[PDB]
RNA sequence: CCUCCGCAUAAGCCUGCGUCAGAUCACUGAACUGACAAUUAACAGCCCAAUAUCUACAAUCAACCAACAAGUCAUUAUUACCCUCACUGUCAACCCAACACAGGCAUGCUCAUAAGGAAAGGUUAAAAAAAGUAAAAGGAACUCGGCAAAUCUUACCCC
RNA sequence: GCUACCUAAGAACAGCUAAAAGAGCACACCCGUCUAUGUAGCAAAAUAGUGGGAAGAUUUAUAGGUAGAGGCGACAAACCUA
RNA sequence: GCUAAACCUAGCCCCAAACCCACUCCACCUUACUACCACAACCUUAGCCAAACCAUUUACCCAAAUAAAGUAUAGGCGAUA
């Protein structure tokens, strides 16, 4: 007879407590007699650098001095990346509107295992 | 001897008055709709 | 990592990865009495046993032997002004007993001003032969 | 809190009426 | 609680050099406080100095006497003021000044050295020797001390500070020193019991 | 190792810590896409230590030595997040003009209200989803009442904060 | 914070203010004469004369603002007294404490003419935001006053876990359209060779 | 009890403030202006009330009509009762006949 | 609310005044000295 | 001195007599307030590739016998198939009866306990009232009626 | 989620006599004959004692169904949240 | 002398003007707020009440205020419309 509280796995009679949970991504399934299969692949893997030789740490000097905040667009990105590549090869006839894939444009991200949309990635 | 009437479990509670069964007919729709209108802050167990 | 959409995973795709890893951990004093390998964490919610292990053992470098989860449900007994209750959060506590037979203790952490001071000590108190008389005059 | 100022004010001389009556000035 | 706002102090509790009463040193140490007097107002005489710490005296009393606060405080510290006032209220008194015997005179000058942010204090010392009357009364107006009119003498020590940086700072009359050499208090009227000890019954007196 | 949970021995219970500024996002774009995440390992294991003090403290039920670190901390972290984030949300418009990186639609629900609607992955094509399927995406006609009656009741609630803005300006005007 | 909460002289978080304004308590509103953030020219550090109230027609240096309630706190004037420590048995030790005043009861000095002012924003090439005196064609500049935290950045040294100035501000990203994830995964050599297979999204 | 105890701040009424200043000012506009308005034309206020007058359910009749459209759906609900009742008052109670 | 009374304490003192010298409740309590009082005129 | 109760599971409830500090039929305290702790899976939940195809003969110590109401439990052929122990429940004096209610409440083990409990705030020994125990001689004379207490009967009539 | 009835898949019934049974005595259980207490009570129907059944048309846990111009009913105008 | 009493301002009401909000990450129609697998919507309002009963009947928003006009007309030719 509560409605305010949370509904929880806490809470029900046996079948529903094992139904539900927390939050947790799942990293198997479940066969015959209740056998857990665990996939390897379904473990997210922990990519964790070498930390040796860094210089960088957690926190910052106040002696540096301050600076504008500017956020970054596409404009820009494509102004500092791909424009002096486009305007270099427009001074010679090596420059093409086909084939603008050298400057690292792609057509499609089907094949990518980066897929940018939609993201197939985590974090 | 009456007054216990209400004989409890969670599943009889959630089959009969639930998001579910509340949305399983136009009737319990408005149901909803109105406890929104009201401002409720259960709209259903 | 947690609140994210985790990609889906088909027979023969590429192994999932993280880089950067939205799990935060508190390493805690056990209440009651525990063997020396066993080592207390407050762990998120999402996070599993097998998360928990490879993020010890990956960031840490620290050998981990066997590891055990539960969660503790918080109280929503205590009521405020207004008579509503508050609720206090439920968290996940995980124990880990080490390997190689290492051993860990839970370290002992934690082992005007002069003019008041001064005052404090100029009191002077009463003295009850003089039975509540003011003292300032010097007559 | 009523609004008018007739009755308050009538009040204040009861009180006054009062207070001379408990202490009568010299 | 950390914040940028700070207790600001008016005075200091205590003395920068206690004077003893009963020799080239003190007086070389006075010479050097009171250019340390000087270069901070230009305008200070040590010898027309005691005719002020006379009158500032008698006013302070004055205060007690008709119950005047605010006067008061223009007029002595916030170390001085309580010492003043915790036991007056809820009784008369019957101060008066008689007389005076002995010519006030200076008997030392002190002054502090940057101990606090923005703050110098300077602490002159003033031997004060007259004759002075007073009547404390009770709180139903009872005569509980001293004399209508008629003047005792009396040997004091008075002890005044002053704010060097603050330009609204003030000579107030700070604290007194009493010597152990003194003679008592003239007894009080009514007669008091000093408790012995109240022993809980597993105890024995010695 | 499990050491590195708590910070430097010599620090233990000092009540005051010296540490430096967070991060800004201006300087953490200056840095380099590899090197944000090594510095994002670094600044992980400095949270962990921080949380693990503040609980020990609310322990022994002691005060914090500077518990501000924390925040700083925290803040440096958001930073760097939102600095990744502002590079991955630029190449996407550049290589497929996408805003959102979930894609979704403006959908209908039965409430009748237009909602935001985030798909999910699966298996199979939508038609053969059954549980997909139990979902109404749609308002039958009853519907257009309450949403009659939710319209009415938001503009009542504007109204009366209107009136209310002006007669504040009245009594303000009248005391000055 | 509760709506209609009132500020008083402590800081809002603190243990004083909670004992004043719980969360249950809802007193009358304070009307307060709303100033645009641009006119407020009254500033930490600046001195004042004190026009009404005791101690008036004296000079005084701000040492707290409370703008919500166009409060300004002038340090060692307008004071009256209290006692601190106070216990069950000993009557503490007595101290000034400034009473806070409204903008209307100060105004700015002249740093040279030492006189009470009017005051006027105007807009410079030099300084975007200026204040000149409306009487005398004098410039009033921006106090120096410490920091929130009260670091004293002239004279600070760094920790063991401070970054040097020189490698934070070290500019090490060279812009290209590869992603952190495709960076981090060909710097340290870990490979993926299997392909990603396409998923309904719904 | 419930008698105030003390007497409530003084009320000051500025008689020459421009609004009663300028009071009832054109007011004879038709006669003194041509006959180019009325002064029901100096009314304002709401839609179904500017310069005409009538008991509770003629009001109500005539916001009904007037404004009845545009009107939220339970204050119509509300005014559609009202003229239920009063007409049953009106026309069915009373001393007189 | 847009009348209220605001002077029923001084319609009140006029019957009381006469009633206090009676005994019991009724030298006090209006609803009971009223009654009395017409009875005493 | 009492125990027809206990211990466990289920069902229901949701931190609801653990520790520490203030605080208030009974302690100036606790089943009050705040802060801090805790319940670790092997038990239990959470299952299963496809298309055909198979499946007459109870249970009852299943033996003899004996039935009637006719009964809880099975596959094979071919194809496809190699990774592992994840997730959730786990506390308490506890639930439904407005209550710290002589009421309600499923199963297993203990059938009297190895477990769990306390009828009496202190006194005095009036009346009337409630529940007991005993009673000379008599044995229904009581009463609408042997109601009740007893005792632990017989023959009928109406339906 | 009470109660009336049904549906699915369950569970309970000691001891003794019996030609062996909607049998008999009699626990647990289910019901409620008679008396007394209680009547703002322990209780919006209880308690103490005495009784009826207790291998069956028995009792009972879980889930589902039938809805008011109606359901359900070994008909009491019974029951369908005091 | 206790219990008390006293308060002005939160806000709200009716107008006018003007066509409104649908919202970081995650989750949410299965037992909602739970990552992850082969049916479908449109269908005369009735009644109280008035008629001093009741049985035909009994005003209810339809797109310009006023007037035409409670007129023509309808109606157990009556209530009334
Ligand atoms: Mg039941
Ligand atoms: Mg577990
Ligand atoms: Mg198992
Ligand atoms: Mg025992
Ligand atoms: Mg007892
Ligand atoms: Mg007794
Ligand atoms: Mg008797
Ligand atoms: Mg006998
Ligand atoms: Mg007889
Ligand atoms: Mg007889
Ligand atoms: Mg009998
Ligand atoms: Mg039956
Ligand atoms: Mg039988
Ligand atoms: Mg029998
Ligand atoms: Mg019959
Ligand atoms: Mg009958
Ligand atoms: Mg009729
Ligand atoms: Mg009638």
């Amino acid at each position: 007879a509560d409605r305010m509280s949370k509904w929880t796995s806490k809470r029900g009679p046996r079948s529903f407590r094992g139904r539900k949970g927390r939050g947790a991504k799942g990293i198997g399934f479940l066969t015959s007699g209740w056998r857990f299969v665990q996939i390897k692949e379904m473990v997210p893997e922990f990519v964790v650098p070498d930390l040796t030789g860094f210089k960088l740490k957690p926190y910052v000097s106040y002696l540096a001095p301050e600076s504008e905040e500017t956020p970054l667009t596409a404009a820009q990105l494509f102004s500092e990346a791909v424009a002096p590549a486009i305007e270099k090869d427009f001074k010679d006839g090596t420059f093409d509107p086909d084939n603008l894939e050298k400057y690292g444009f792609e057509p499609t991200q089907e094949g990518k295992l980066f897929q940018l949309y939609p993201r197939n990635f985590l974090r | 001897a009456r007054g216990n009437e209400y004989q409890p479990s969670n599943i009889k509670r959630k089959n009969k008055h639930g998001w579910v069964r509340r949305l399983s007919t136009p009737a319990g729709v408005q149901v909803i709709l109105r406890r929104m209108l009201k401002g409720r802050k259960s709209l259903s167990h | 990592a947690r609140n994210v959409v985790y990609p889906l995973y088909r027979l023969g795709g590429p192994q999932l990865r993280v880089f950067r890893t939205n799990f935060f951990i508190q390493l805690v004093r056990p209440g009651v009495a525990q063997p020396e390998d066993t080592v207390q964490f407050r762990i998120p919610m999402e996070m599993t046993r097998v998360d928990l292990r490879n993020y010890l053992e990956g960031i840490y470098n620290v050998p981990v032997a066997a590891v055990r989860t539960r969660v503790q449900h918080g109280s929503n007994k205590r009521r405020d002004h207004r008579n509503v209750r508050i609720k206090k959060p439920d968290y996940k506590v995980a124990y880990v007993q080490l390997a190689h037979g290492q051993t860990f203790t839970f370290p002992d952490l934690f082992p005007l001003y002069s003019m008041l001071e001064e005052e404090r000590q100029q009191r002077q108190s009463s003295d009850p032969r003089r039975g509540g008389v003011p003292s300032w005059f010097g007559l | 809190v009523k609004k008018g100022f007739r009755a308050a004010f009538r009040f204040q001389k009861e009180l006054e009426r009062q207070r001379l009556l408990r202490c009568p000035p010299p | 609680e950390k914040s940028d706002r700070s207790i600001h102090l008016a005075c200091t509790a205590g003395i920068f050099d206690a004077y003893v009463p009963p020799r080239m040193k003190k007086t070389m140490a006075s010479q050097v406080s009171i250019r340390r007097i000087k270069d901070y107002d230009a305008n200070f005489k040590i010898k027309d100095f005691p005719e002020k710490a006379k009158d500032i005296f008698i006013e302070a009393h004055l205060c007690l006497n008709n119950s005047d606060h605010d006067r008061l405080h223009t007029l002595v510290t916030e170390h001085c003021f309580p010492d003043m006032t915790w036991d007056i209220k809820y009784k008369t008194v019957r101060w008066s000044f008689v007389e005076s015997l002995e010519p006030s005179h200076v008997v030392q000058v002190r002054c502090s050295s940057m101990m606090n942010q923005g703050n110098v204090y300077g602490q002159i010392t003033v031997r004060m020797h007259t004759r002075q009357t007073l009547a404390i009364y009770d709180r139903f107006g009872r005569l509980m001390y001293g004399q209508e009119d008629v003047p005792k003498d009396v040997l004091e020590y008075v002890v005044f500070e002053k704010q060097l940086t603050n330009p609204y700072g003030s000579w107030r009359m700070h604290t007194k020193i009493v010597p152990p050499w003194a003679p008592p208090k003239q007894p009080i009227l009514k007669t008091v019991m000093i408790p012995g000890p109240q022993l809980k019954p597993e105890e024995e007196y010695e | 190792g499990l050491e590195e949970f708590f910070d430097d021995p010599k620090n233990w219970g000092q009540e005051k810590v010296k540490s430096g500024a967070a991060w800004t996002c201006q300087q953490l774009r200056n840095k380099s896409n590899e090197d944000l995440h090594k510095l994002w390992y670094v600044l992980l294991k400095e949270r962990n230590m921080l949380l693990t003090l503040e609980q020990e403290a609310k322990r022994q039920r002691l005060p914090m030595p500077s518990p501000e670190r924390l925040d700083k901390v925290v803040d440096s972290m958001d930073a760097l997040d939102k600095v990744v984030q502002e590079r991955e949300d630029a190449l996407r418009l550049l290589q497929t003009g996408q805003e959102r990186a979930r894609p979704g639609a403006w959908r209908r629900d039965i409430f009748g209200r237009i909602i935001w609607h985030k798909f999910k992955q699966w298996v199979i094509p939508w038609h053969l989803n059954k549980r997909y399927n139990r979902k109404r995406f749609f308002a039958l006609p009853y519907v257009d009442h309450f949403l009659r009656l939710e319209r009415e009741k938001r503009a009542r609630i504007k109204a009366r904060k209107e009136n209310l803005e002006r007669k504040k300006a009245k009594i303000l005007l009248k005391k000055f | 914070l509760p709506p209609h909460y009132r500020y008083g002289m402590s800081p809002p978080g603190s243990v004083a203010d909670k004992r004043k304004n719980p969360p249950w308590i809802r007193r009358r509103p304070v009307v307060v004469e709303p100033i645009s953030d641009e006119d407020w020219y009254l500033f930490c550090g600046d001195t004042v004369e004190i026009l009404e109230g005791k101690d008036a027609g004296k000079q005084g240096k701000v040492v707290q603002v409370i703008r919500q309630r166009n409060w300004v706190v002038v340090g060692g004037l307008n004071t009256h007294y209290r006692y601190i420590g106070k216990t069950m048995d000993y009557r503490g030790t007595m101290i000034p404490s400034e009473a806070p005043l409204l903008h209307r009861q100060v105004k700015l000095v002249d740093p040279m003419d030492r006189k009470p002012t009017e005051i006027e924003w105007r807009f410079t090439e030099a300084g975007e935001r200026v204040r000149v005196s409306t009487r005398s064609g004098r410039i009033i500049p921006k106090p120096e006053f410490p920091r929130a935290d009260g670091i004293v950045p002239e004279t600070w040294i760094d920790g063991p876990k401070d970054t040097s100035v020189e490698d934070a501000l070290e500019r090490t990203y060279v812009p290209c359209l590869k992603t952190l994830q495709e960076e981090v995964m060909e710097a340290m050599g870990i490979k993926e060779t299997r392909k990603y297979k396409k998923v309904y999204w719904y | 009890i419930g008698i105030r105890l003390t007497l409530p701040p003084p009320k000051v009424v500025d008689r020459w403030n421009e609004k009663r200043a300028m009071f009832g000012v054109y007011d004879n506009i038709g006669i003194l202006g041509n006959f180019e308005k009325h002064p029901k034309e100096l009314i304002r206020g709401p839609i179904w009330l500017r310069g005409w007058k009538g008991n509770e359910l003629q009001r109500c009749i005539r916001k009904r009509k007037m404004v009845g459209s545009r009107m939220f759906a339970d204050d119509l609900h509300n005014l559609n009762k009202r003229i239920r009742y009063l007409y049953k008052h009106f026309n069915r109670h009373g001393k007189f006949r | 609310l847009r009348n209220r009374v605001t002077d029923r304490y001084f319609r009140i003192q006029e019957v009381l005044k006469h009633a206090r010298h009676f005994r019991g409740r009724k030298n006090r309590c209006y609803r009971l000295a009223v009654r009395t009082v017409i009875r005493a005129f």
